[PDB]
């Protein structure tokens, strides 16, 4: 906290999951799912005594959710209904979780790079004009997993919820007309796995059916390191078949979807995203570079966000940028490859690293002045 | 107590102590600025950066040369180099040691005015003094007589000197120099598609001239031996690991010192300013100036550059006497080599101008010594 | 027979015959390819599709433009524009025409070696040529001295020429021209919401910038004014109906050209690249350029863009001298015009070459005949 005992929280808010604790902490206090939701009858669905209220938010409504329509109040990175965000933020800050008097509180935000504008205005807002917060702040994601890692260089490949962000940073220096955006992320891989559930005779349709293909997604998909291998094994073995049960306890057997899947941020086609993938995309990016800068940012690929939790990808990652690098740099010389210096950093901490970074950084600036935006400077 | 010997290159800054035989620091004379904003806490964060800094974070510096042809262009970042290289390169203060600074023939006279009002305004130096670039050469080759041909970065230019007497008439001064060549080089490259346009880049086209160059000893010879059997070729290794490779490239380069057309001004080459110097002094000195044909300078480092020389003059010159091109391996140091010496001579102590004359007199005092 | 004139653009190729006044074919230089794997038969009929059969069916296909910043990156797509522009757009057999090319200055030598071997070997010319797209710009203009600023597609250049002589230690190169400015397009509407992406939703940017775009000739006094009033702001109609808004990214766009720094590019602007090319002739020949701004190639059909540069110049040079910028409202066509009246002179019929002179010299033949 502050030296005048205010409390200087820490608030990421992702259009997967909410993660806000204090300023200093080493986790996260109170990760849950950024999801609103009403109640609703089914015929198909048992009713009980368990009390809905006329409005549900956040964890509650996620598990609950079997008897709820449910939403996302924020969508690649923007808000979609004002409504339910002060709903998600009213449930942050209240007495489920972080119990703040935040009338006394800093806090600090955080907002995607290259996002739109009237987004970040109606957030700094609604921080003064509701809350009243004493002052705020509105970090970036790329440096604040550099602060998290104790890093001043690096690309970041920031891949959350949403949408994914390559952002090179050198030396503290940002570089924002390297900032590229690809369109895939951990939303879009789910709509595509429950696309291929689909074709092995499953059905899932429902907003509660949403976040159970989620869950199926975290437990069973990895990234296939080597994909002839993988689709190899799949058609010689039957290893790959695992089951799963659904909340109804009906069994569903996940087969190559598992590596199918996950395989759209490598190869955006298979769900008409064009472009190129994630591995191409940063390699493209290195190389837009200037000349020198490049040999230290293939030193500091920097990881963030759970949709690279992936099993593999770091592995994956690394194979086809040295790929890239022999075919395109190198020209073929595969013995020279051997001098090639790339690192990925995969801390397992990575997960949430933007809000370690946050962390990191309010804690390193609580008390300073030219850092917080006052609610005196505000209303000007 | 020492004297301090500060050779002020277009190129590279070279300073150290009277007294000793070799600079004790060269580093280049780049400022930088940060093209980029900064945006994480605890970083440096300086508003420029000098000479070997500047040269490493380059990657996110715009790099300016203070000094262009041998004159000052910016004197807000010329004492920017000056004060790097008292207090952190030499870890001296300069308010207790007499300073030699260096200059080019030929150079506008409001230079050397405003380079001595710094020294003794700015950093209060007990004494200093301006000696020609030159001239100094000769004290390094330990001779009173001879033709200089100094080439710099920046500039080049030729001193005769017989029996220690200079002759200012027969002075010929030439701007094309190293970056001239490096630019045209940057030009070049081109014809097999790389591409070096930024201020950074060039500082890697500077690293290719200096290691693959070499100067052609019959140019048209190399260029029909280049175009057929092609073993000239040289690879180079960029700080990315990409290998580029340059040919004819290697040598086209250089001749321009040669060919000035190729840069598109009218002048001579070296070799027929040098054969003019020695025409126009007197027909006895002539002699021996041939017979003591010094070269000085970086740019004069090119392998076959000294053999070139002799081929060159040689065809110029009356065919019943000998050339001599003297070109020692340290000739990139002749200059502060020689002011070395100077300053430590016990018959130089009463040329320095003192803070005394100085005040007295004003910034024209160095037009008098 | 009549020469053909082709110059091969990065953006637009505009072919036709030698002496007609105006192109009798212009065409986009892309090669489509089909996103979607799923032909059915007789319909889904091609591989790839060239020229415009690749705007109109863009939805279905990846773009790729064979020449990238003046090079040809892809030859066999680009052979594939050539045989479409002869067989398809004039409907000529080429192995009875001279065929005047075009090139950009400074490009890698190698590229126009392997320019005229394709001539010769793949269409089997009798003739042909490769000449330098700023000096035809004078053609165009029908003078023999001036400063001509061309800025194309995909590169910028200028060559000085007085009273017919070339400078070509003055000659300056810019990788800036109309495709980077339509990604910087394409990056600043994100502030509005509007992604594109796609290589087809590219084309749609393209057309946004070339029907609203402006050069402000205040940027900063401009930049203060669309802070104050909505009078900037245009509406656009996509093709299925959703009206897009742009309003200071109108400027922002071309102004680009002027702070290279917004795409981060350490190059001086436009304005003074050319003022840096006069600086580099000799002191008799300034006088004479600043009064023969000559400008060319598309881009520079920007509104203002002539007020800019002419404001622009005028604060660099000596203020004792008149600065004039010639701009015809042709000048997007000066480079295939100026090709049509060179290939028509009497005294230019000599310096052709021929498949004979081919035959002995080899593909550097390019290197020694056309300076
Ligand atoms: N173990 C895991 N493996 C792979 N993906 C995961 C895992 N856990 C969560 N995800 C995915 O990552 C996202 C979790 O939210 P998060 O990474 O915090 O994104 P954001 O911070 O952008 O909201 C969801 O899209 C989820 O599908
Ligand atoms: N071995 C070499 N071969 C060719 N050029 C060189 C070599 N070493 C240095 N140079 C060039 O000479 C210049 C530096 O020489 P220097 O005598 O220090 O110039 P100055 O003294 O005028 O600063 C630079 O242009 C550098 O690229
Ligand atoms: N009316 C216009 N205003 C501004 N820019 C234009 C206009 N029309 C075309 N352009 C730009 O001109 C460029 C084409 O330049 P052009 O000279 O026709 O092609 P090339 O340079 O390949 O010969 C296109 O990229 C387009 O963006
Ligand atoms: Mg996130
Ligand atoms: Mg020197
Ligand atoms: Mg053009």
């Amino acid at each position: 906290m502050d030296s005048q005992g205010r409390k200087v929280v820490v608030c990421d808010n992702g259009t997967g999951f909410v993660k806000c604790g204090y300023a200093g902490s080493n986790f996260p206090e109170h990760i849950f799912p950024a999801l609103v939701g009403r109640p609703i009858i089914r015929s198909t669905t048992k009713v009980g005594n368990i009390e809905i209220k006329d409005l549900m938010v956040g964890d509650e409504a996620s598990e609950l959710r079997s008897m709820l329509e449910v939403n996302y109040p924020m969508e690649n990175g923007i808000v979609r209904n004002w409504d339910d965000m002060k709903h998600l933020w009213d449930y942050t800050f209240g007495p489920e979780k972080l119990n703040i008097d935040t009338r006394n509180c800093k806090i600090l935000l955080t907002e995607p790079p290259m996002n739109p504008t009237k987004n970040r205005e109606k957030i700094v807002e609604v921080m003064f004009e509701t809350y009243q917060f004493s002052g705020v702040y509105v970090a970036i994601q790329a440096v604040l997993t550099l602060y998290a890692q104790g890093l001043l260089t690096g690309v970041v490949v920031d891949s959350g919820d949403g949408v994914t962000h390559i952002c090179p940073v050198y030396e503290g220096f940002s570089l924002p007309h390297l900032t590229r955006r690809l369109d895939i992320a951990g939303r879009d891989i789910t709509r595509y796995l429950i696309k291929l559930l689909l074709l092995r005779g499953y059905a899932f349709n429902h907003s509660a059916d949403f976040e159970t293909v989620r869950m199926i997604k975290e437990k069973l998909c990895y990234v296939g390191y080597n994909i002839e291998q993988e689709q190899k094994l799949a058609l010689e073995t039957t290893v790959l078949v695992e089951s799963y049960t659904l909340p109804d306890g009906r069994i569903i057997k996940v087969g190559g979807e598992r590596f199918e899947a996950p395989e759209a941020l490598f190869q955006p086609h298979l769900i008409n995203v064009e472009g190129v993938g994630v591995a191409e995309l940063l390699f493209n990016t290195i190389q837009a570079a200037d000349i020198d800068t490049r040999s230290e940012f293939y030193k500091h690929i920097v990881l963030s966000g759970g949709s690279t939790m992936y099993p593999g990808l770091p592995s994956r990652l690394e194979r086809e940028l040295k790929q890239l690098y022999l075919e395109r740099v190198l020209k073929g010389d595969v013995e020279k490859l051997s001098k090639f210096k790339i690192r990925i950093e995969d801390p397992p901490r990575r997960k949430h690293m933007v809000f370690l970074g946050g962390a990191v950084l309010a804690d390193i600036m609580k008390d300073k002045d030219n850092f917080w935006m006052t609610r005196q400077e505000y209303q000007e | 107590t020492t004297a301090l010997v500060c050779d002020n290159g277009s190129g590279l800054v070279k300073a150290g102590f009277a007294g000793d035989d070799a600079p004790r620091a060269v580093f280049p004379s780049i400022v930088g600025r940060p093209r980029h904003q900064g945006v994480m806490v605890g970083m440096g964060q300086k508003d420029s950066y000098v000479g070997d800094e500047a040269q490493s974070k380059r990657g996110i510096l715009t790099l300016k040369y203070p000094i262009e042809h041998g004159i000052i262009t910016n004197w807000d970042d010329m004492e920017k180099i000056w004060h790097h290289t008292f207090y952190n390169e030499l870890r001296v203060a300069p308010e207790e040691h007499p300073t030699l600074l260096t200059e080019a023939p030929l150079n506008p006279k409001a230079n050397r005015e405003k380079m001595t009002q710094i020294m003794f305004e700015t950093f209060n130096v007990p004494a200093m003094y301006v000696a020609i670039q030159a001239v100094l050469s000769l004290y390094a080759s330990g001779r009173t007589t001879g033709i200089v041909l100094d080439s710099g970065d920046g500039v080049t230019h030729n001193v005769p000197i017989y029996e220690g007497y200079a002759l200012p008439h027969a002075i010929m001064r030439l701007d094309l120099a190293g970056r001239d060549l490096t630019d045209y080089l940057m030009k070049i490259l081109t014809e097999r598609g790389y591409s070096f346009v930024t201020t950074a880049e060039r500082e890697i086209v500077r690293d290719i001239k200096e290691k693959l160059c070499y100067v052609a000893l019959d140019f048209e010879n190399e260029m029909a031996t280049a175009a057929s059997s092609s073993s000239l070729e040289k690879s180079y290794e960029l700080p990315d690991g990409q290998v580029i490779t340059i040919g004819n490239e290697r040598f086209r380069c250089p001749e321009t010192l040669f060919q000035p057309s190729f840069i598109g001004m009218e002048s001579a080459g070296i070799h027929e300013t040098t054969y003019n110097s020695i025409m126009k002094c007197d027909i006895d000195i002539r002699k021996d100036l041939y017979a003591n044909n010094v070269m000085s300078g970086g740019t004069t480092m090119y392998p076959g550059i000294a053999d070139r020389m002799q081929k060159e003059i040689t065809a110029l010159a009356p065919s019943t006497m000998k050339i001599k091109i003297i070109a020692p391996p340290e000739r990139k140091y002749s200059v502060w080599i020689g002011g070395s010496i100077l300053a430590s001579l016990s018959t130089f102590q009463q040329m320095w101008i003192t803070k005394q004359e100085y005040d007295e007199a004003g910034p024209s005092i160095v037009h008098r010594k």
